[PDB]
RNA sequence: GGAACUUUACCAGAUCCGGACAGGAUGAGGAUUGACAGAUUGAGUGUUCUUUCUCGAUUCCCUGAAUGGUGGUGCAUGGCCGCUUUUGGUCGGUGGAGUGAUUUGUUUGGUUGAUUCCGUCAACGGACGAGAUCCAAGCUGCCCAGUAGAAUUCAGAAUUGCCCAUAGGAUAGGCAUUCGUCGAAUUCUUCUCUGCGGGAUUCCUUGUAAUGCACAAGGUGAAAUUUUGGGCAACAGCAGGUCUGUGAUGCUCCUCAAUGUUCUGGGCGACACGCGCACUACAAUGUCAGUGAGAACAAGAAAAACGAGUCGAACCUACUUGAUCAAAAGAGUGGGGAAACCCCGGAAUCACAUAGACUCACUUGGGACCGAGGAUUGCAAUUAUUGGUCGCGCAACGAGGAAUGUCUCGUAGGCGCAGCUCAUCAAACUGUGCCGAUUACGUCCC
């Protein structure tokens, strides 16, 4: 013989990097999220996050059948040892994978730049984000390329504790003049049971109790 | 004639070797049979699982 | 006693515990005489290139870190008493090993 | 190798891309493609897949999506309507 | 970016289409694929010409197109990086000020590495950066070990005293001591490993300052002032670099004797020369030949292949051998998926009362240059791949002009070792340990 444990981490790794970049392109309008590979004995589970159920799963569940078996004929899985799922984000709205997938599909539907990024952080930010932040970089106006950037609310960057509240995800947007990026930051706000956002709270905030 | 790829039949040099991710023969990283790319690397060191903590 | 070794191996310092402490919280109940979990050396793994994808600028570079947590735990139970101690839906990211000592 | 196709690895071909609905293929122009109608004895060049696939997708018979290396290739609602004339199946 | 082929982007040639799909004319009475012998050719390359068989609709011939490119443009872009900048900086809201650009907040005063804090204050309330968080190292708790180690007690073995080196100094001392001896037992966590956790806060003390924020000296302590060392780092911006990282990209060029893609052979490495960066020295605080003591980070084998859904072999390695005779090898035989084997990791500086050679010389310093055997890596060693052996050493070089770089404590410097590039090759880089200082603890002179 087997291989050690630091080649296997290394292969699990892989794998998870892989099956990312996969379903990253596949599942870029159905909203996708992210996903968790559980593996034992007689199945190996893959969990799919998305905002839209009823287009990552078929007609009849066409649609995950194929994206089953693409990821079954590629990691030379036997029949019977992988079973897919697909969950929805309970908020939509605390998730920057989705919502740059989104930014991306507006301004490839020939809207205004901006009017498209506000339209990301009035969306966000009613979604009970505590933050958010909109980078739009490239041929925005003309023939020379800008970057703008729009912001509401906090957002944590210098710290190493900003990859436990902040969530970040960069698309590219294929123009027909060139080649614009969108990113999305989102400062996760609150969920203590790790649903959206960190339980302890931020590493300054001293918070002094009340006495009885 | 199939002399078609007769060097690239023989797998023993710089040639044979390939970025997984990213398709380039240029500086990959073989370091725990990893056989990613420099470049390609950096991208998808959070999904492999490093982080840089220093 | 046939004195099976477990071996938990995990990239998460918090899911590595989460699965020895409920591993060994439920081979305390059918009163086993394990001997403990022992924490092998964590072994991280460094990948150190360059920041750059061009090649100029200050040289700069980034070491990259995997650390490898490392738990063993050995147990007298016959092979089908330790199918009872590992049978329970761990947290993703763990693998557990059953072997068998001598 | 040579994206000329043999008749007896085209229908084949086919035969599993109508059963299994995909086909995922490495872009490793000097190896094979392993394929299964339950015996897994296709030993398929991975040139030949390419150039299957290329002809079908000109056609808009299927959807082509890359990742790392690898093909992944889906018969549509044309596609599949289009694959059974050619294997004489009934609907 | 340590390129022999490949890599590869360049040069001389030679193939292949990897020109999908349409539309139009040949087409099964054959569209076409492939090739033995010869000639052609660099080619026992069917590339092609002769020869005739195979393939059996996949193709081919025109027209329109499309897909490929390490082609161009980084001054069309995305992304990432570098750099403005090792700095303490940026931004709204609502109020005040002004016709206005704009101000105020964001400050004159002390303070801190810090718009860091205290005070003042036409501002008041906020956001980011700083601090915090994170990693690593030092002391420590619990847990812990047939993948870490220790003591003991019986057995087994070894020394055992009268001994003063050829010339023989300096230096601890109830039951003497030593351990593949591949012993049995039976009690342990002192060191080891490590998941979360303690501990440091200007805490205490007595001059500076004079309410405050704080500061110096000492205490306490494992640690004393960002504890040490890194990571991460706002806002603006540069027409910095990258179209040679990507199935990142727009435009535009090439597109069947192709700038596609593969072979074959070259080249990237060529040397009147000028520069960066190392390495090796110029010797006696040394070179040599011995001998001793003795580190830490680390790496380590394979596929839907070929073999016997399970197992082998590819990788690193000890040990024997080769050995009635040089290294370098070449072979057996074990072990290891790596805290389990390498391994009691026998690194090199260093050390030595070694009673060892040299004795101030371009010399036993230095080892450039190249001659001749030989053996391994590879499909291939020529424009020596690399090691080893004997030659050469009469090649400068005797401490370096004007100039110039880095550094404040386990540091500089010295010393090696791993990993990474890697079939073969480190004067490189990323790490790690070992030996271990001089000076300052200042200033605005440059
Ligand atoms: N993120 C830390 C930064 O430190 C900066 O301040 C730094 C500088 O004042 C100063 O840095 C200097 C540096 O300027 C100069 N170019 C070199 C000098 N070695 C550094 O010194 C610093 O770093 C080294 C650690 O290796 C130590 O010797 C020393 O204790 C420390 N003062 O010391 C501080 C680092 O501790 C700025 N305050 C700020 O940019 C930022 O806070
Ligand atoms: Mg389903
Ligand atoms: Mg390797
Ligand atoms: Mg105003
Ligand atoms: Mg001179």
């Amino acid at each position: 013989g087997p291989l050690s444990k630091k080649r296997m981490i290394i292969r699990d790794g892989v794998f998870y990097a892989e099956l990312f970049e996969f379903l990253k392109r596949e599942l870029a309008e159905e909203g996708f999220s992210g996903v968790s590979y559980h593996v034992t004995t007689l199945r190996t589970e893959i969990v799919i996050k998305a905002t839209k159920t009823r287009e990552v799963l078929g007609v009849n569940g066409r649609r995950i059948r194929e994206l089953t078996a693409c990821i079954q004929q590629r990691f030379n899985y036997k029949e019977g040892k992988l079973q897919l799922y697909v969950e929805r984000v309970e908020v939509r709205g605390l998730s920057a994978m989705a919502q740059v997938e989104s930014l991306r599909f507006k301004l490839l539907s020939n809207l205004q730049v901006r009017r498209a990024a506000m339209g990301i952080i009035r969306y966000v930010m009613e979604s009970g984000a505590k933050g958010c932040e909109v980078t739009v970089g490239g041929k925005i106006k003309g023939q020379r390329a800008k970057s703008m950037t729009f912001r509401d609310g906090y957002m944590i960057k210098s710290g190493t504790a900003h990859k436990s509240f902040v969530d970040s995800a960069c698309r590219h947007c294929y123009m027909r003049a060139g080649c614009i990026g969108v990113k999305v930051k989102i400062m996760l706000p609150g969920d203590s049971t790790g649903r959206n956002g960190p339980s302890e709270p931020l590493p300054d905030v001293i918070t002094v109790i009340e006495p009885k | 004639l199939d002399q078609w790829r007769s060097r690239q039949k023989i797998g023993m040099g710089k040639g044979a070797r390939c970025c997984v991710i990213c398709s380039n023969q240029k500086a990959l990283i073989r370091k725990y049979e990893l056989n990613v790319c420099r470049q390609c690397f950096r991208e998808n060191a959070e999904h492999i699982g490093f982080t840089k903590l220093r | 006693g046939q004195t099976v070794r477990l071996t938990i191996t995990s990239r998460n310092a918090k899911a590595v515990e989460s699965v020895t402490s409920q591993l060994l919280m439920r081979a305390r109940d059918e009163k086993v005489t394990i001997h403990g979990p022992v924490r092998l050396p964590t072994r991280t793994l460094k990948i150190t290139t360059r920041k750059t994808p061009c090649g100029n600028g200050t040289n700069t570079w980034d070491t990259f870190e995997l650390k490898i947590y490392k738990r063993i735990i050995d147990l007298h139970a016959p092979t089908e008493q330790v199918k009872k101690i590992t049978s329970f839906t761990m947290e993703s990211g763990v693998d557990v090993s059953i072997t068998i000592l001598d | 190798m040579s994206t000329y196709v043999p008749k007896p690895s085209r229908d084949n071909v086919y035969r599993f891309f109508f059963t299994e609905g995909v086909i995922a293929c490495k872009k490793d122009r000097m190896g094979t493609w392993t394929g299964t109608l339950g015996g897994n004895t296709f030993t398929v060049p991975c040139i030949q897949v390419m150039q299957l696939m290329r002809s079908l997708k000109s056609r808009n018979l299927i959807k082509e999506q890359y990742a790392w290396r690898h093909y992944y290739w889906t018969l549509n609602d044309e596609g599949i309507a289009y694959m059974r004339s050619y294997l004489h199946l009934a609907p």
